[PDB]
């Protein structure tokens, strides 16, 4: 364990994929719920703009 | 970011005045301390360009 | 949030209205500050979050 | 990045303190002053590398 010599460098020794192929370090047989923004969030952004307009 | 760090180091080297600091200090005097004798410790203190906040 | 918003989104929106910023803070940037992040604030139930909920 | 920012701020403070030793400075303490409270004002004065002609 030695310092990075005062210069930061990013490297991934143990990555998920190596080029086209897939490394054996991590697993893929898992499914996660993905939650995106609904219409109410579109309304919220529009209301934010309307609030700024009212302030102006 | 490494370029920025190298710029900082180069400008610290070129302008020596910016290296000055007045953070606190603790000089230990003894056979194996920072200074051999008490005269050396207070001779070095008078040589500091900027006196720290507490010694 | 696939159909309607979550409580976290509403609280975060109101906190952003209050003018708080989680990343830059006082000229030092932290990705996960653990003190000013919106998470780890509604979990400790800060005064701002309580005011938002009561409002 | 925070370390780099700290180095930048410390070097700016050192050079500003050095170049304004001959000048005469005025710190306003209050709600809209340079410093929020008196104790914060005198923490800056204590941290100056070289004290100016008069504060």
């Amino acid at each position: 364990m030695y310092i990075n010599n005062g210069r930061i460098n990013y490297n991934n020794e143990y990555g998920y994929r190596r080029g086209i192929y897939r490394e054996p370090f991590y697993s893929d047989n898992a499914d996660y719920n993905t939650n995106s923004k609904s219409y109410y969030d579109y309304l919220a952004r529009f209301n934010g703009f309307i609030f700024e307009l009212c302030d102006f | 970011v490494n370029g920025l760090a190298d710029d900082i180091q180069k400008m610290k080297d070129t302008y020596e005045a910016l290296t000055l600091s007045n953070t606190d200090v603790t000089y230990t005097v003894g056979q194996k301390g920072d200074f051999d004798t008490l005269n050396h410790c207070f001779e070095h203190i008078e040589d500091l360009i900027v006196q720290p906040k507490s010694i | 949030s696939k159909h309607t918003t979550t409580l976290y989104e509403i609280i975060e929106s109101e906190l952003q209205r209050l003018g708080l910023n989680e990343f830059v803070n006082n000229d030092r940037i932290h990705f996960n500050d653990s003190k000013h992040a919106f998470m780890q604030k509604m979990l400790y139930f800060d005064d701002d979050v309580k005011q938002i909920v009561d409002h």
